[PDB]
DNA sequence: AAAAAAAAA
């Protein structure tokens, strides 16, 4: 209730938390549920804020950077226990949200290497992990939600929205909804914002 | 300290959000230096509309005298339409 | 096995 506008973005996370149905097929095989959901606009627009908001009111999610992450190690890890003496894998960032929901941030400063580790699992909600011995298949059923600065230091109307996206469209066509939010300069809801913020504070 | 005021004046930086709007304010009368009418405050200043202006007789409405203003802003330029002065 | 700093391509 304290962020002011943005009611559909609302109605959107409304929706998503609660999305689809899975699908499986005898011949069909299997049909994705849920729904993803991108968003990006200029700074100082309330985006990580809500961000926050939907890590607090979900059952279960899980708080991620961009830049403070690793694409190798957001999936599974080769640990070596100390009792046993042997090497067992270790879940991941993504795993552990299983049936959950992911925020990534700061996701277009986002090394290019490791987004193809969240390719894959937009793929088929399944990581392979084929290293020093071990084959398995880790189901991951999580949605993803995330928010991207465009290329410039503001939005530019005039252009190509690719033009304005640093991510490749491959996996831009993977996410439902896409959001383009920007601050436009008007006195009336200049001042509906500021007495709103000030009676928050 | 009037009797009948206990309806409440309103600051002039506070006029720049609303619009189509009654408000009532005073402050010093005089011409700015482009030469139109403006209403002067601590606050800030405003400009004037004098066209269908109906004044209390009985005073000698002069540049440097407060007056009481009650008009209707309007956000689309910066013109205060004045309905009555005292 | 996985993260982090350095010089050369
Ligand atoms: N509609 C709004 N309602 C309430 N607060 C707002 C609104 N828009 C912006 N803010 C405020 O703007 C500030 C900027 O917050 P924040 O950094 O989360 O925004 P952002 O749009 O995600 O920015 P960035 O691109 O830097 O991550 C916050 O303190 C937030 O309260
Ligand atoms: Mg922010």
């Amino acid at each position: 209730p304290s962020i002011y506008g943005h009611d559909h973005i609302k109605k959107a996370i409304l929706l998503m938390l609660m999305g689809g149905v899975e699908k499986n097929l005898e011949n069909g095989s299997h049909l994705r549920g849920d729904i993803n959901i991108l968003m990006v606009g200029d700074p100082s627009t309330a985006k990580s804020q809500l961000l926050r908001f939907v890590l607090n009111t979900a059952s279960l999610a899980i708080a991620t950077t961009g830049r403070g992450s690793s694409g190798v190690g957001l999936t599974a890890a080769v640990t070596t226990d100390r009792e046993t003496g042997e090497r067992r894998l270790e879940a991941g960032a993504m795993v552990l949200a299983d049936r959950g929901v992911v925020c990534i941030d700061e996701f277009d400063k986002m090394t290019d290497v490791d987004r193809v580790a969240i390719h894959e699992v937009m793929e088929q909600q399944t990581v392979t992990i084929a290293k020093a011995g071990i084959h398995t298949t880790l189901n991951a059923r999580c949605s993803v939600i995330a928010a991207a600065n465009p290329v410039f230091g503001q939005y530019d109307v005039n252009r190509d929205p690719h033009q304005n996206i640093a991510l490749p469209d491959s996996l831009l066509s993977r996410f439902d909804l896409l959001f383009v939010v920007t601050d436009d300069i008007n006195e009336i809801r200049d001042r509906s914002i500021s007495e709103h913020v000030l009676r928050t504070h | 300290r009037n009797e009948n005021f206990q309806m409440s004046i309103t600051p002039i930086k506070n006029l720049l959000g609303r619009d189509a709007q009654n408000f009532l304010l005073l402050g010093l009368l005089n011409k700015n230096f482009k030469g139109n009418w403006s209403l002067e405050d601590p606050s800030g200043s405003v400009e004037i509309d004098i066209s269908q202006t109906i004044p209390t007789q009985g005073h000698y409405y002069v540049p440097g005298c407060m007056v009481l203003v009650e008009g209707i802003y309007y956000s689309v330029g910066n013109k205060f339409h004045v309905t009555s002065m005292t």
